[PDB]
């Protein structure tokens, strides 16, 4: 614990600070132009993620080529991930809290196509409250989400690997038992987090062929920058001939 | 690949 360290909490020290979308609400709202505000906020959100990833323990001693694949297979899990607990801590409508100078509200939320997508991700924001889960319980299923998806045939170190998403399994299951105590529902607890979690494959699953047909779609007004482009310019390949293995807790 | 590579393999 003290003595030498919970993983969990130094994870909730490593955990990014919400950045400022930077939007300028002077101007009436569109979808084109929250969209793009929001690719250009995940853009950066994501370089604060690619820090926190080499800040987790065990994380760089990976193969260079593993700890980047797994980027960028979970970005979006991160993402989305994340967008929940925002929205759940910080509010509690079926809004959406990307950053604190931009809230999706019932408002934005009617926009042309704003709800089509801001669907999924509102579920993810119910479930953290629903089960109530705890910052302690939300810290350690992030950094399981970024394990959570690998190359067709394995990564490179996979053997170091499959010892690490091991070590935040336990953790997880950790802050199930750290939390009250009433063993009585701990384990099924822990069948439902790691439930959440094989669900969350579903949700980037479809919030990612919309982040690729908007990125296709040069009509629409949407744009992304640099450093989402490039993740995305290099995963519609993979995504779309079969190379993804998808990591489940239960094969049901 | 290129930006990508390049932040992590660095040491703040
Ligand atoms: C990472 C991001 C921005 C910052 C954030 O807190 C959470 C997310 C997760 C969902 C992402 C979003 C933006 O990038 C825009 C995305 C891709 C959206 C899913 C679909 C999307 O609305 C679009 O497809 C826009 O074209």
């Amino acid at each position: 614990p003290q003595l030498t360290p919970t993983l969990v909490s130094l994870l909730e020290v490593i955990e990014p600070e919400v950045l400022y979308a930077g939007y300028d609400s002077s101007v009436p709202d569109s979808t084109w132009r929250i969209m793009t505000t929001l690719n250009m906020l995940g853009g950066r959100q994501v370089i604060a993620a690619v820090k926190w990833a080499k800040a987790i323990p065990g994380f760089r001693n990976l193969h260079l080529d593993d700890q980047m694949t797994l980027l960028q297979y979970s970005w979006m899990a991160l993402m989305a991930f994340a967008l929940g607990w925002r929205s759940y801590r910080q509010s509690s409508a079926n809004l959406l809290y990307f950053a604190p100078d931009l809230i999706i509200n019932e408002q934005r939320m009617t926009l042309p196509c704003m709800y089509d997508q801001c669907k999924h991700m509102l579920y993810v924001s119910s479930e953290l409250h629903r089960l109530q889960v705890s910052y302690e319980e939300y810290l350690c299923m992030k950094v399981l989400l970024l394990l959570s998806t690998i190359p067709k045939d394995g990564l490179k170190s996979q053997a170091l690997f499959d010892a690490i998403r091991m070590t935040y399994i336990k953790e997880l299951g950790k802050a199930i038992v750290k939390r009250e105590g009433n063993s009585s529902q701990n384990w099924q607890r822990f069948y439902q987090l790691t439930k959440l979690l094989d669900s969350m494959h579903e949700v980037v699953e479809n919030l990612l062929n919309y982040c690729f047909q908007t990125f296709l779609d040069k009509t629409m007004s949407i744009e992304f920058p640099e450093m989402l482009a490039e993740i995305i310019t290099n995963q519609i390949p993979k995504y779309s001939n079969g190379n993804i293995k998808k990591l489940l807790f239960h094969q049901k | 690949n290129a930006l990508l590579r390049y932040l992590l393999d660095k040491d703040d």
